[PDB]
């Protein structure tokens, strides 16, 4: 038979409890997803003088954490407009924040931009030190299981690290025998080496693969069923400025960014099914990308979010496009030298909500010589 | 804001029943769980003697019985819907009955997520361990033991995510488990074997098969067979590893089996039964072998019959089958060994009323008495009905005569062999009539011995096998045979009598001012005592009370110039007490009556003010003076026997019963338009009945139960959606749909086809099932379908309003409809149609072709507010009688609800919370005042007042959000705060402004109707009241107990999937009222050190009389 | 000018 697909059946069955079931839980969202883009409104936040927001992740319905160029790690409430600053972990600030699939651990950079750090959610207590497996930066921290994590780097090292059950136990025991922060090192169970820098990652969660990206323009898929085992590689379609890549967990396509295009890549399929949608916003660079049910949110440098529809192959709505505010700026000596004759805050990060209604954008100014925060919550 | 919520009518729908020896070792019990409500019945040879009912702090989700080894009776396992496992027993000591909990404890896994076929709860047959499937991918296990007081679980990671059903196989050494699950390859069955020491799934006895596509509902056959039966949709299968049997009956492919029960305790016969009410029987053919092995032979099924849309069957004994239903009523049908009509071994035996699901409701007052009746929609698919709820006391209309201008009515027995009635005696000014009662029949006549040309004031059956009747000029005592005037007394002064009464051996008459007492002797009246009263007498009563054989020496009177009542002692008429009533108009009727052996007197005035007093017949003294007002015309206070209880009626223009409830006298405006006089009745066709002479007629009927609410099922035989009302046309508009099978042809004669008149407004593969929609103009007196209109094909109709528009004096009906297709997510079509119902024939005025799905309409001050898909729109009713668009408003995901109050509008959304608007009339456009920034999924909105707003979320919660006028910038004057959070427990469908009680702590009343047929009431409060009652609350939660030791504050806490916080600014009316029905020594603990008012500390009786004022609201 | 990695 044809699919029983209509919102009215759900509406009227819901009233009787008879078959309002969860075969609809995927149409309600396919509908809300194309509805929201048209009815979002900014609400600025006042951070102060922090440099540039690089990482952001939701912790609750209300608290989102952010990491900056001045390697601050701060939790902002989205209701009360409250910034709280937390420690940092010893052994160009923060560049990537992720939460283990169980939402219990938090794997971000530390006092060393070449080491790592591990906080235990939902209480943020510091747990581990950064390890030595990377002498260069950490530019991506993906989670592959409840305790194994894979860390890209600006040298090329792809060191699998993994929080052990033993450090789990002496971490739920080290905060009882004491209350002062106590840490614990880990060894990189692997240090597999590979314009040879592991910038951005992804994670498919059925084939247990880790199709990464390297800024020279090279995709590198390294399956991790339980441990890393490199599988394949490929020169990506566009060459310049490939810094963002995500995977649509139910569309079997990788969305990867570029200078002025966005590419849909099927890995186990060859390079003649590569579609690069043009943004035409020439001069920004797609600094972030994310998947809602069938809707790709692109976050660029000129300060504007754009929306694409994987199914109708075209953009939403003249294409709907938000625009980030002004925020804050610093008037340093380099502001006087080369950046006084003119800022379009560039959205480096954006994330939706567990309840799928409120979006959170953050960023700063695009020229590297500048210094200015910005962060805004769009519902 | 500080609100108050309390339930008018507890849930009715039934979502699970079980049976077994709970209450004792041999008493076969039945146990039903309504929603949060558990009911324990004994089963007897003829019915269901109810034994107990208790309330849970949680929506029952799994209920099971089991007898562990070493225990005589059974134990009961209950799992609420917030994961509160508990294990109950049943104590009994004389009449002290209570439900002890032997083990309890939450079993929610800290972080998981719910399952896609809800909770499942099973028990092995050897009573070793409970298995629960709360969340996907896992299988929680509670090892039964003695050292497991805290129910202590542990998971087992099933490799199968999408389980569909599971059971605990029979006859196996260590616990086995057979279940059916889905997979990218299809649907399979598989058995594991749990290891309670290694905590893991060993491979189990037989193999993974390949099962029919849409299977479900596996069964576990008992010992002599063992194995499993899997009931898909188009086939039934038996599996035992080696064997395999598959029968595909031709019948059951019509609908889908959803329940079952084991009739015989060894698996021979099984009850089944699908969606649309039918009922089958499954047979297991035994083929026992030579070496002792009892095996199976074959499977066959046969159709028993029909019943309600059943949801949890049960077999007790002797052919008695309990049917339990959720979309209709719940029968008690009985099984015969042989068909009668066209083949049906089932004939009903009883029926229990079921309101849910209340899909709509509309409170009205039909006599303009301002009391309140509550027509609602109900049920579904073949059980859709209209109920008519109303507080009060019931008076059916079984007959009526045209008898206006009546002055008196009584019962009389013409045959001295009949203890039941065969005479109804009537009075008129200057004449007397009689009414021969033959069964339910009443016929005008004259009863010889009764005057035809003089007015009478009383009559009754008395001692010495005779009746009496007092006339204008005499007292006519008449033998019952041959009914001729056998004795007559007269007044010495030859003055015309005006008021009079009599009893078994005593008579009291009042002529002028003189009160005469007359003695009843064998066919003889003797003159003994009489007195001269100061002022004229209006009333005189010698009704004997209680258990005496028609003798009472008290006589109550009321005065005409000195407005008051008095009491007297016969024979001397000696004045015992003089009580000043007051008011403005003279008293007319007085009455004394028994009330739980307590004597109670009531004297009514002409202005409708009635003063009621406790009586001491030993001293004739009057006490506990209190007052009531009912109406404006004279009143008639007459005694009645019925329901084994004797009480008073005040006949007025808003007539009422004064009857009793827990030693407290409760009043109820009775289901009568306007009554002048009354006669209680005991005919052989009218047992414990009454005939009521009104302004124009005498309505003969019999009482309903004197309990508070009285339903009136109006079957429709389709599914009703909306209801409206049009008082200027004296009807109701209702929308309905019936599921006419496409081939298209219907399936039952329905109230939309059995229509007095009818009309029709102006992907196609067979075997489908489409729904067809109609507008029925139900009448309002005889509730019959005066008209039915049919919409286009495919055209759902979602919205109805009856309203006056613009510069037009006609009220209309207006509908909003949507061309629903099966493969479209959003309706891109719709209509809004306005037609009027005149000359009994309803005709189309105009129509407007919208481009959305009109989920709502209201009348905004002579304009039309229409919520189409995602955009609110506001429309004006022009003079060429068309609608012209005034102003749009976008910015909504899906507009679904609407309210207004003055110039404000309260939209409610599919997934975001409420949103306020306002209509700026200067330029004519919408100004979005505020909104709310949590993502709630809404079901119903309401404008509690001009600032607060009230909403209901589909996670079963209530919230109150108010415009924060205490803001400064124009950013915090665009958020709505949140003052109220409550976990109701139920999924509200509709709010309505009204109240079902005769017209102040509370300052409002909204009614809401849930899906489990509850009826609840929400009303605001005052901060002093709130802060008193909430402290009283937290004091209550320390002495009261809970079935299952659950914590009040845990249950009520605003709970959803993401957040969870305590309840803010509500009061639990149920708990507060249950303060009353407890023991005084335990009322002494709660009262101490309170905040009564100024601040001080009240006492016990203060807290008594501080919440009775809270029951008068519902 | 730019160079924000």
């Amino acid at each position: 038979p044809p699919v029983k697909r209509s919102l009215v059946y759900y509406l009227k069955n819901r009233e009787v409890r008879l078959q309002n079931e969860t075969s609809y839980s995927r149409v309600l969202h396919g509908y809300a997803a194309q509805q929201l883009p048209s009815l979002l409104k900014e609400r600025e936040f006042h951070l102060g003088t922090l440099n540039k927001v690089f990482a952001s992740q939701w912790l609750n319905h209300r608290q989102v954490v952010c990491g900056t160029k001045c390697n601050t790690l701060f939790v902002v409430d989205v209701q009360t407009s409250q910034i709280t600053k937390i420690p940092i972990l010893k052994d160009c600030g923060i560049h990537a924040i992720e939460l283990n699939p169980s939402r219990t651990l938090l794997a971000t950079g530390g006092d060393n931009p070449n080491s790592l750090a591990i906080y235990r959610l939902p209480t943020l207590d510091p747990v581990c030190v950064g390890d030595d497996g990377h002498k260069d930066w950490i530019f991506s921290i993906a989670w592959i299981s409840d305790t194994m994590a894979v860390s890209g780097s600006r040298d090329g090292s792809m060191g699998l690290w993994e929080v052990t059950d033993d450090v789990l136990t002496k971490s739920d025991a080290r905060h009882n025998v004491s209350r002062v922060p106590v840490y614990a090192h880990i060894t990189h169970k692997a240090l597999k080496d590979i314009n040879c820098k592991v910038r951005a990652l992804a994670f498919n969660n059925k084939n247990k693969e880790l199709g990464a990206v390297s800024l020279d323009g090279y995709f590198h898929l390294w399956k991790a069923e339980n441990t890393l085992s490199k599988l394949l590689s490929t020169k990506l379609p566009y060459c310049r400025e490939n810094v963002c890549l995500a995977y649509g967990s139910e569309w079997s396509v990788y969305a990867v960014g570029s200078q002025a295009h966005v590419s849909f890549l099927d890995p186990r399929q060859p390079s003649y099914n590569v579609k690069s949608v043009c943004s035409r916003e020439r001069g920004s660079g797609i600094r972030s990308v994310s998947f809602y049910e069938h809707i790709i949110t692109v976050g660029t440098g000129q300060g504007s979010l754009l929306f694409y529809d994987i199914r109708a192959q075209r953009f939403l709505e003249e294409n709907l496009k938000l625009t980030t505010g002004k925020g804050w700026l610093n008037h340093d000596e380099t502001w006087r030298n080369y950046f006084s004759d003119i800022f379009p805050n560039a959205v480096y990060t954006h994330c939706y909500d567990s309840s799928g209604t409120k979006l959170f954008v953050a960023g700063g100014p695009l020229p590297s010589g500048l210094h200015g925060n910005y962060a805004g919550l769009w519902s | 804001s500080y609100n108050y919520v309390v339930t008018a009518q507890k849930p009715t729908a039934v979502n699970g029943c079980v049976t077994g020896h709970f209450t004792s070792a041999e008493d076969l019990n039945l146990l039903i769980a309504k929603n949060t409500r558990l009911e324990i019945y004994v089963v007897t040879a003829e019915g269901l003697r109810p034994v107990k009912e208790v309330g849970m702090y949680g929506k029952i989700a799994v209920m099971e019985l089991f007898r562990p080894k070493g225990e005589s009776k059974d134990l009961l396992f209950i799992l609420t819907a917030k994961y509160n496992a508990c294990i109950l027993e049943y104590k009994q000591s004389g009449e002290s009955i209570d439900i002890i909990t032997r083990a309890h404890g939450n079993v929610q896994d800290r972080i998981g997520r719910p399952s896609e076929t809800g909770i499942i709860g099973i028990i092995d047959p050897e009573c070793r361990m409970i298995g629960l499937r709360l969340y996907d991918g896992l299988f929680k296990v509670i090892p039964l033991d003695r050292d497991n007081k805290e129910l202590k679980a542990f998971n087992i990671r099933l490799e199968e995510l999408h389980v569909i059903d599971v059971k605990f196989l029979y006859g196996c050494q260590a616990p086995t488990i057979c279940f059916v699950y889905q997979d990218p390859q299809g649907r399979h069955v598989k058995t594991y074997e749990v290891s309670l020491r290694e905590k893991e799934f060993n491979k189990g006895p037989w193999k993974q098969e390949n099962v029919e596509a849409e299977a479900s509902m596996v069964i576990a056959v008992p010992e002599p067979f063992g194995g499993a039966i899997i009931i898909g949709q188009e086939s039934i299968t038996y599996h035992n590893g080696d064997k395999y049997l598959a029968i595909a009956p031709p019948i059951i492919k019509q609908s889908t089996i959803v329940c079952h029960n084991r009739v015989d305790p060894n698996g021979s016969r099984y009850l089944l039964g699908d969606m649309e009410g039918r009922l089958f029987m499954l047979l297991l053919e035994k083929e026992e072998q030579m070496d002792g092995t009892v095996t199976l032979k074959d499977l066959r099924v046969e159709l028993l019959g029909e019943t309600s849309i059943a949801e949890c069957l049960t077999y007790l004994d002797n052919g008695v089958v309990f049917v339990g239903s959720r979309l209709g009523d719940s029968q008690l049908v009985k099984l015969n060994v042989d068909s009668n009509e066209q083949g049906s071994y089932v004939v009903a035996m009883e029926t229990f009323t079921n309101l849910g699901p209340i899909v709509d409701m509309c409170v009205v007052d039909l006599e303009r008495q301002g009391q309140g009746q509550l027509v609602t929609c109900s049920g579904a698919f073949k059980e859709g009905s209209l109920r008519i709820i109303r507080n009060g006391i019931g008076i059916h209309e079984h007959a009526s005569i045209d008898l206006p201008g009546i002055k008196g009515l009584w019962p009389l027995r013409s045959d001295p062999n009949r203890e039941t009635d065969d005479t109804l005696v009537l009075s008129f000014v200057g004449q007397t009539r009689v009414l021969m009662l033959n069964g339910e029949e009443v016929e005008e006549t004259e009863l010889m011995g009764f005057v035809d040309d003089q007015q009478t004031f009383f009559c009754g059956n008395v001692a010495h096998q005779q009746l009496i009747q007092i006339t204008s000029a005499s007292v006519r005592l008449v033998s019952q045979e041959p009914k001729a005037l056998v004795s007559e007394w007269k007044e010495p002064q030859a003055k015309n009598i005006s008021v009079a009464s009599c009893n078994s051996s005593q008579v009291v008459v009042a002529v002028g001012r003189a009160l005469y007492y007359l003695q009843i002797h064998p066919q003889e009246l003797r003159q003994i005592s009489h007195t001269e009263m100061e002022h004229e007498v209006a009333c005189l009563d010698i009704t004997p009370l209680g258990d005496s054989n028609g003798l009472s020496p008290l006589c109550a009177i009321g005065l005409w110039t000195d407005i008051s009542a008095r009491i007297l002692k016969l024979p001397s008429f000696e004045l015992l007490h003089k009580e000043m009533l007051g008011g403005e108009i003279i008293p007319r009727s007085i009455l004394m009556t028994t009330f739980e052996s307590s004597h109670y007197l009531l004297c009514a005035l002409g202005d409708g003010a009635l003063f009621y007093f406790g009586l001491n017949i030993e001293t004739g003294l009057l006490s506990d003076r209190k007052k009531v007002t009912l109406g404006t015309q004279p009143t008639v206070l007459r005694t009645f026997r019925s329901l084994s209880t004797t009480n008073v009626f005040a006949c007025s223009d808003r007539p009422t019963v004064i009857y009793s409830s827990n030693h407290k006298l409760v009043f109820s405006n009775v289901n009568l338009k306007e009554v002048n006089y009354m006669c209680p009745l005991n005919s052989d066709g009218y047992p414990d009945s009454l005939a009521l002479a009104n302004n124009s007629t005498l309505t003969i009927g019999t009482i309903d139960e004197i309990q508070k609410l009285h339903i009136r099922t109006v079957p429709l035989y389709e599914s009703p959606r909306k209801i409206c009302y049009q008082e200027v046309s004296q009807c109701f508009g209702v929308l309905s749909s019936r599921i006419e099978v496409q081939d298209t042809t219907a399936l039952r004669p329905s109230a939309s086809t059995q229509a007095l008149s009818s009309s029709v407004s102006s992907e196609t593969s067979f075997g489908e099932e489409v729904e067809v929609h109609n507008l029925l103009i139900i009448d309002q007196h005889t509730f019959e379908v005066l008209h039915a209109h049919q919409f286009l094909q495919n055209e759902y109709a979602l919205s109805l309003v009856s309203c006056k528009l613009g510069k037009d004096p006609n009220t209309y009906f207006i509908v909003g409809t949507a061309m629903v297709y099966p493969e479209e997510a959003e309706p891109k079509q719709g209509r809004i149609v306005v037609f009027q119902y005149s000359d009994g024939k309803l005709q189309t005025v105009a129509e407007k072709e919208v481009k959305g799905a009109v989920y709502s309409m209201v009348e905004f001050n002579g304009k039309l507010l229409a919520s189409i898909n995602s955009t609110v729109r506001l429309y004006e009713w022009t003079t060429e009688k068309e609608l012209r668009t005034e102003c749009n408003h976008y910015n909504n995901i899906m507009a679904l609800y609407l309210k207004t109050k003055g110039d404000f509008i309260l939209v409610g959304d599919l997934m975001r919370s409420v949103l306020l608007l306002a209509y700026k009339p200067m330029e004519g456009n919408f100004e979005e005042i505020a909104r709310d920034f949590n993502p709630n999924w809404m079901s119903a909105v309401e404008i509690l007042d001009d600032d607060n707003f009230l909403g209901a979320e589909n996670a079963f919660n209530l919230f109150v959000c108010q415009k924060d006028s205490a803001a400064t910038t124009d950013e915090e004057r665009q958020h709505l705060q949140e003052v109220g959070l409550f976990h109701l427990g139920e999924f509200v469908n509709v709010f309505c402004h009204g109240s079902l009680v005769m017209q102040t702590p509370t300052q409002g009343s909204v009614l809401f109707g849930t899906v489990n047929g509850m009826i609840g009431l929400v009303t605001s409060l005052s901060e002093s009241w709130y802060n008193l009652l909430l402290d009283m609350q937290n004091r209550l939660n320390k002495v009261i107990k809970s079935v299952g030791k659950i914590e009040h504050s845990f249950w009520r806490s605003f709970h959803t999937e993401r957040k969870t916080e305590p309840a803010t600014g509500f009061i639990d009316g149920d708990l507060i009222e249950s303060f009353l029905d407890i023991s005084r020594p335990k009322m002494q603990e709660v009262v101490a050190n309170l905040q009564y008012d100024m601040k001080r500390e009240a006492t016990a009786d203060d807290l008594i009389k501080v919440v009775e004022e809270l029951t008068r609201i519902h | 000018r730019e160079g924000e990695e």
